[PDB]
RNA sequence: UAGCUAGUAGGUGGGGUAACGGCUCACCUAGGCGACGAUCCCUAGCUGGUCUGAGAGGAUGACCAGCCACACUGGAACUGAG
RNA sequence: CCGCAGAAGAAGCACCGGCUAACUCCGUGCCAGCAGCCGCGGUAAUACGGAGGGUGCAAGCGUUAAUCGGAAUUACUGGGCGUAAAGCGCACGCAGGCGGUUUGUUAAGUCAGAUGUGAAAUCCCCGGGCUCAACCUGGGAACUGCAUCUGAUACUGGCAAGC
């Protein structure tokens, strides 16, 4: 599997003290073959917070159906402010997308991908409308079984 | 809006100002102090910084900062304004070019010399 | 409009052989090809995303010989033309005739290929080219120049091409010092450690 | 009235000539009823260096435009 | 009022497969029975029936598959405060022909795909995905 | 390499707000001086009538900063 | 040959009338489509026409200030 | 900037122009324009294009080419195919 | 184009805290100064000034101005309005926008085909010519438009009769 940190934030709670820090880590990981997975690692120091997101990371793995390293069709995510679109690209188009979208569709395993990120550019609501767009995309072959038809009737 | 009402009236852009008037889309407009003196900066900084009340020819009277370590400039010393804002003096929009009219360049500076208009050694 | 300093400093911060020495002596004999170049070179800081799109163009450029303007160029060209970007940027590199002539082993390096070329030592078709950017095509029947064929640089710089991996889409006559460009290099014939996506992504900003 | 003459292009020392059918009065350079051919005078060996519509030429002629020197000269070569 | 008995009947297809429902049923008319038709071949639903004479009324049997609904989105593009017209050449493609869109040309309510073969543009009532 | 002040005496005639102050120095001229920053951060307080050190510059006589209180 | 059909919106004038032509065209950026209003003045010879009238018109030679336009026939009396 | 207009809007006849025409004149009718923005005020030569932009747009109209206007300022005609 | 002589006559500018590729020492001590924003400087400053080293561009390099972009930040494509800016205090209502269902008819919108036009240049594509390139140039494509003619009639509009 491929890893891939996109960020670390210094969080930080009031006690009667002072205050304690403490670090989250924003990781994703996939097979760079249509397995793509995020984790959200919370911890006292930035290695330990890394390694939890990278465990929930590997557990929490969806699938998506890649068209020879690029999408199926234009696509939609949302989550909270976070307004993505992506659509498919020609061999040699690379990556074209922003922080945290690329990080996502790099180890995902799309090369070619033409993509905007919309309202809120916050890394965690990126990588989660992201994905969410990459889930609820189909296939030829899956559009055809629920219309009831062949893929050269869709086609 | 519904699509009627943009018909009706359409979207109207903002008319987004200058942050420069006084050059008057000029690159650099020329100008004659009327006062060079020192101000101090906003809250969180701390300084004498050297500025200049300047008359351009266009008639706009400005506030200039001047930058680099010692400066020549009097009370109608004719200069050359550029634009740039200085974030902790209130109102400086302006930068008086170095080593330009009758300002000099800035004595014994090695480094960003073409900023300051100093002769290469 | 050409780098005229150190050599081995560009092969140190890209980190590999940009064969920018004859390579009659290996690399690591005439300089330390591990550490980046200067005081705080021991160091090895963590390069951003950006940082490896950069030195992946910085790369390319510094192998071939070419300034940044040029090189956009080359790019703009690439966008244009139909199919892979990456793949036709590398191709028209490829078809410069300062790296021809280095490809047939006329000069030792591309530098002094480049020098051989604006010194007016070098024929395309029978035909006097002195501009190392001047793009060959198929067919192309490129050589040396009776005065330039005595030249002592250009024996000793085809023994040097003996040994390298010698190019498919040429093919070199040593006894009569001429190459035919067959053909345009495809991808797979040059070398793999060229991410040439990093410099498309890096034009996209 | 209509003439058929050379319109200069073509670069600095590289003149390549349009040979159009103009009223007169206008500029060179300026407004054309219509384009009929052009003259390279520096062409390479294997190169066509002169075309002429000698139909569109011959209709216009027979409207009553006159030909310049030049493009004359080139109708001769032509034929 | 009323003023979109099309969009009306998208939305009860929507709204209907969003909670799952069976069957769908409202006021008949010609246009929705020629929609019904487009949606029942390209197998967006899976039957459709009118019944009454005075007061027609048009069931539809919605489709579903591994439990999720057929019908992901359907959206009313053309629209009385706002009609929509293609000419053949810029038929909108729905998903990238993988959805349909409905498009009223002067031989008859078809598929957008029906419409470039036939060489037709018209008004593009609906997407379906 | 930085160019040279002009230290005098002064008395501190009024406080202004946010730490600024008229101050007539020794020469009898009236500056509108501020607190350093090193007074500002031990919290050395100023107040009218406090002798204080001004450092002056050629470049205004009108301004200064205050560096001692005695 | 070449004909605008409209509607008389005036009869005041002697052996002139007002016709408005309505056109239907889709707005430019919004896309939704409008209703356009062209008022010709036409010559109407014999004062035939009153106004709510449908009426076909020709483009003709000048014949005042404002007219340019003659009829050809009333389509519908109102 | 919400009302504007008396040759003003139309007609008839005479005159006028290379030519149609309130172009002009006399008389008659009382019209004509305007929230689909008249009138008024401010700014501006227009276009092919140019720059930017994924596109839709936005900005622009230097050079080159088409059109227009002007020629110290305000009037005016004369000559002429113009 | 040929010959001659000799590396000979020919390298600078910005930057190196983050954004942003590139780090140390010395000086200074919220001073002097830097700065696009965030910020830096109050004694060990990778942020000031100098130096060494480095990075980026290179006969240029920076700075300023100006436009578009990024800005979905006027949102047609493509945004909002309980509390973030935003529902008129409420109604009635003219203009205007929008209009249940069936048949016929019309053919305005709409769609199709064709014809004419949409100057050349420019842009784009395939070629050609200057040693290459810029540049020049042949042919094409494009000019998303406008008008007309002939058709289509589902939808929208008109008209007629209904429900
Ligand atoms: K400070
Ligand atoms: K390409
Ligand atoms: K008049
Ligand atoms: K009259
Ligand atoms: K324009
Ligand atoms: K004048
Ligand atoms: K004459
Ligand atoms: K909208
Ligand atoms: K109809
Ligand atoms: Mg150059
Ligand atoms: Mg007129
Ligand atoms: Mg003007
Ligand atoms: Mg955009
Ligand atoms: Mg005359
Ligand atoms: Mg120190
Ligand atoms: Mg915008
Ligand atoms: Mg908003
Ligand atoms: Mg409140
Ligand atoms: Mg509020
Ligand atoms: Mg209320
Ligand atoms: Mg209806
Ligand atoms: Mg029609
Ligand atoms: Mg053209
Ligand atoms: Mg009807």
């Amino acid at each position: 599997l491929q890893e891939k940190l996109i960020a670390v934030n210094r969080v930080s709670k009031t006690v009667k003290g002072g205050r304690i820090f403490s670090f989250t880590a924003l990781t994703v990981v996939g097979d760079g073959n249509g397995r793509v997975g995020f984790g959200y690692g919370k911890a006292r120091e930035v290695p330990a917070a890394i390694q939890k997101a990278m465990e929930k990371a590997r557990r929490n793995m969806i699938n998506v159906a890649l068209n020879n390293g690029t999408l199926q069709h234009p696509v939609k995510g949302v989550h909270t402010g976070s307004r993505v679109f992506m659509q498919p690209a020609s061999e040699g188009t690379g990556i074209i997308a922003g922080g945290a979208m690329r990080a996502v569709l790099e180890v995902a395993g799309v090369h070619n991908v033409l993509a905007k990120a919309y309202g809120s550019t916050n890394p965690i609501n990126v990588v989660r409308a992201t994905i969410d767009g990459l889930e609820n995309m189909n296939s030829p072959e899956m559009v055809a079984a629920k219309r009831g038809k062949s893929v050269e009737e869709i086609l | 809006a519904t699509v009627n009402q943009l018909v009706r009236k359409p979207r109207a852009r903002k008319v987004a100002k200058s942050n420069v008037p006084a050059l008057e889309a000029c690159p650099q407009k020329r100008g004659v102090c009327t006062r060079v003196y020192t101000t101090t900066p906003k809250k969180p900084n701390s300084a004498l910084r050297k500025v200049c009340r300047v008359r351009l020819t266009n008639g706009f009277e400005v506030t200039s900062y001047i930058g680099g370590e010692g400066h020549n400039l009097q009370e109608h010393s004719v200069i050359l304004i550029r634009g740039g804002r200085v974030k902790d003096l209130p109102g400086v929009r302006y930068h008086t070019v170095r080593g330009a009219l009758d300002c000099s360049g800035v004595k014994d500076r090695k480094q960003a010399r073409s900023k300051y208009g100093v002769k290469r050694p | 409009a050409r780098y005229l300093g150190p050599k081995l400093k560009l092969s140190r911060r890209e980190g590999t052989d940009l064969f920018l020495k004859s390579g009659v002596r290996a690399i690591d004999t005439k300089c330390k090809i591990e550490q980046a170049p200067g005081q705080h070179g021991a160091r090895k800081p963590r390069l951003s995303d950006y940082g490896v799109q950069l030195r992946e163009k910085q790369k390319v450029r510094r192998i071939y010989g070419v300034l940044e303007r040029q090189f956009r160029n080359y790019y703009k060209e690439a966008a244009r033309l139909k199919g892979n970007t990456g793949e036709n940027l590398l191709a028209l590199l490829e078809g410069r005739l300062d790296n021809v002539v280095y490809r047939m082993g006329f000069g030792a390096t591309r530098a002094e290929a480049r020098q051989l070329v604006s010194h007016k030592a070098i024929m395309v078709n029978g035909r006097v080219v002195n501009i190392a950017s001047y793009q060959v095509s198929p067919n192309d029947v490129v050589s040396i120049r009776e005065k330039a064929k005595k030249q002592s640089r250009v024996k000793a710089a085809l023994e040097l091409a003996e040994q390298r991996e010698k190019p498919t889409w040429l093919e070199v006559d040593a006894g009569k010092m001429e190459g035919t460009f067959k053909r345009k290099p495809e991808r797979s014939d040059l070398s793999a450690d060229i991410n040439e996506h990093l410099i498309v992504e890096l034009y996209s900003k | 009235m209509v003439t058929i003459r050379l319109a200069r292009h073509g670069a600095k020392k590289r003149p390549f000539y349009q040979v159009v059918v103009a009223d007169s009065r206008n500029a060179r350079n300026g407004r054309f009823i219509e384009r009929v051919g052009f003259f390279n005078p520096i062409a390479s060996e294997k190169e066509e260096g002169t075309r002429l519509d000698l139909d569109r030429i011959a209709h216009w002629v027979g409207q009553g435009a006159t030909i310049s020197d030049r493009v004359a000269a080139l109708i001769k070569e032509v034929n | 009022s009323m003023q979109d008995p099309i969009a009306d009947m998208l939305t009860r297809i929507r709204n209907g497969q969003a909670a799952n429902k069976a069957a769908v049923t409202m006021p008949s008319s010609k246009l929705k029975v020629a929609i019904a038709n487009v949606l029942k071949e390209e197998g967006f639903i899976e039957d459709f029936k009118v019944e009454g004479d005075t007061k027609p009324e048009l069931e539809l049997t919605l489709k579903y598959f591994q439990g999720k609904a057929v019908v992901e989105s359907i959206q009313r593009v053309s629209r009385p405060g706002l009609r929509i017209y293609k000419r053949k050449d810029e038929l909108p493609k729905v998903m990238a022909g993988l959805g349909i869109a409905v498009v009223s040309t002067s031989k008859g309510v078809m598929t957008d795909r029906a419409a470039r073969q036939a060489g037709l543009g018209g008004e593009i009532i609906c997407y379906v995905a | 390499a930085k160019e040279d002040n002009i230290e005098m005496q002064g008395t501190v005639l009024e406080t202004l707000p946010n730490t600024m102050f008229r101050v007539e120095l020794e020469n009898g001229h009236v500056v509108t001086a501020h607190i350093s920053g090193k007074m500002r951060k031990n919290y050395i307080r100023i107040l009218t009538g406090d002798k204080v050190t001004v450092e002056l510059t050629p470049y205004d006589l009108s301004k200064g900063r205050i560096v001692f209180r005695s | 040959i070449r004909t605008l059909q409209g509607r008389v919106v005036s009869d005041k004038m002697e052996k002139s009338i007002v016709v408005a032509i309505e056109r239907f065209v889709k707005h430019p950026i919004y896309g939704k489509f409008i209703k356009r209003t062209t008022k010709l003045h036409v010559h109407d010879e014999n004062n035939e026409c009153g106004i709510g009238d449908v009426v076909e018109i020709r483009e003709c030679r000048p014949l005042s200030k404002t007219k340019s336009w003659t009829l050809v026939r009333v389509v519908e009396k109102a």
